[PDB]
């Protein structure tokens, strides 16, 4: 007994499948994998493979069948991927790989990365109107998850996130932004798991906390959704009844914690919401104060962005909500994580897989009320040897902040891997994301990025390697 | 600062 897809969603869906069948058809992005024990030899295979693709027999093979065949080869420690829509992009890419040159559509490394990937679940500031729609229409696993979450948020809040996603006329509010990003993050991460990927550790930021508790194995899907639903409605309601003198704003400014100590003397009502990067902090407070701080900063040519909200989460101003939040989470069952956690709620500190559960009711209270230790959890992950950070987001705003912490910590070559992007094709983005995982040697079954062969023309006679 | 077609700082 659990809600089905509503009729309005089915109706919006058919309007959406025809808006889409009307559209001018386009070439899919196809990943071409090339690997060997040694780079030297990987380079040789690419150049050969590009010669063959330039040949008539190679020209008569669809990019798909060539990719399918490549994915069945035995994959070695030295690896490359070329990401192509047509033969000419492919060959150009492979030429770049063969010459150890650099190309946007190409990734190539000498051997695997040493530690597993950190999944970054953030979300704040990432929402945009049509987020998730294209990938829902075009991918059946993503859609299945988006629906399983839709069904649960229906049970919890009484409306449908699927209908928000499908409807070009609907923009997002405080509340619906949080549950929609949650939906999107759950079904992204499960799309990755479907293809063999898995997080070594998670780190959450704020709204992302709940999806990150689920990917960590700390809450069931039901409990995690209780966690996103309970806080989001409460902040949306709360924010609604705020006007003028009680209103507090949130803005991101290019000052560090300290630089802000030397403002927050002068401006005493100000509070720190998120420690975002070593030189970026999200603050919240009285709008005369916030505008002041912005005005100072912008004058010094320091980055600044005011956010759309009349209330400031992670501050004393959430105290009215906390008794209610507590009561709404009566009965959630926190479990022992199945992967590492850098907790930005608990000051950036790390919790080991098989540790004592952290996601109790009090976690969500402390999370909503206190600062978010985001730069700290990231500087932690780096100090412990992680270099791959992959963001599940509809637009990777958190990953840029990650860039700033990694560099400030002496890591100048992170694999910073994003998922979805505003104004970028959603299928293609995920193809890339999985192609970067493959390349860096992280878990990712590349076979699964192709449909099962229905006949011989589904393979290609790509150059052989054994004898 | 930007992310491109395939997930790079651009």
């Amino acid at each position: 007994e659990l809600p089905g897809v509503t009729e309005e969603a089915l109706r919006l869906k058919e309007a959406a499948l025809e808006e889409l069948a009307a559209q001018e058809v386009t070439a899919p992005l196809v990943p071409l994998a090339v690997s060997a024990f040694l780079t030297s030899r990987k380079k040789a295979a690419a150049a050969e493979l590009a010669d063959w693709m330039q040949s008539p027999e190679g020209q008569a093979s669809s990019l798909e069948s060539i990719g399918r065949s490549l994915s069945r080869r035995n994959h070695g420690r030295s690896r490359a991927v070329v990401l192509a829509h047509d033969h000419d992009e492919a060959i150009k890419g492979l030429r770049a790989v063969a010459a150890g040159k650099q190309a946007p559509n190409v990734f190539s490394v000498d051997g695997p990365v040493t530690t597993g990937p950190v999944w970054v679940l953030a979300g704040f500031g990432a929402q945009h109107r049509k987020m998730g729609k294209s990938l829902y229409l075009r991918n059946e696993v993503f859609a299945a998850w988006i629906e399983k979450v839709d069904a649960l948020v229906q049970d919890e809040l009484g409306y449908s996130v699927l209908e928000l996603i499908l409807d070009d006329a609907q923009d997002y509010g405080i509340e619906t932004t949080q549950v929609t990003i949650f939906a999107i993050q759950i079904a992204l991460g499960e799309l990755l798991r479907h293809h063999g990927a898995k997080p070594a550790a998670v780190i959450g930021q704020s709204l992302g906390e709940a999806a990150s508790a689920y990917f960590a194995g700390g809450l069931s899907l039901r409990d995690a959704t209780r966690a996103i639903c309970s806080r989001s409605h409460l902040m949306g309601e709360g924010e609604a009844m705020l006007f003028g003198e009680y209103i507090r704003l949130m803005a991101l400014v290019e000052y560090s914690a300290d630089e802000i100590r030397e403002v927050f003397s002068d401006f005493p009502d100000l509070e720190v919401c998120v420690y975002a990067a070593p030189t970026q902090t999200v603050i919240g407070g009285p709008p005369e104060q916030v505008d002041a701080i912005l005005a100072r900063a912008e004058a010094e040519g320091k980055f600044a962005r005011k956010f759309a909200t009349k209330g400031a989460s992670h501050t004393s101003q959430m105290d009215p909500l906390l008794g209610e939040l507590t009561a709404e989470l009566q009965g959630i069952k926190p479990t022992s994580p199945t992967c590492g956690i850098f907790s930005t709620v608990h000051e950036g500190r790390y919790i080991k897989p098989g540790g004592e559960p952290i996601h109790d009711v009090e976690y969500w209270k402390k999370g909503l009320r206190h600062s978010v230790y985001f730069t700290h959890g990231i500087r932690n992950a780096v100090d412990s040897g992680h270099t791959t950070f992959l963001e599940l987001a509809p637009n990777p705003v958190a990953l840029m902040q990650v860039a700033l912490t990694t560099a400030d910590a002496g890591l100048h070559d992170a694999q910073l891997i994003p998922t979805l992007a505003r104004k970028q094709d959603e299928v293609s983005s995920m193809v890339s994301t999985m192609a970067q995982l493959y390349v860096y040697g992280h878990d990712l079954d590349i076979r699964t990025l192709f449909s099962r062969a229905s006949g011989p023309q589904d393979y290609a006679n790509i150059p052989p390697t054994r004898f | 600062d930007k992310e491109n077609f395939w997930g790079m700082a651009v």
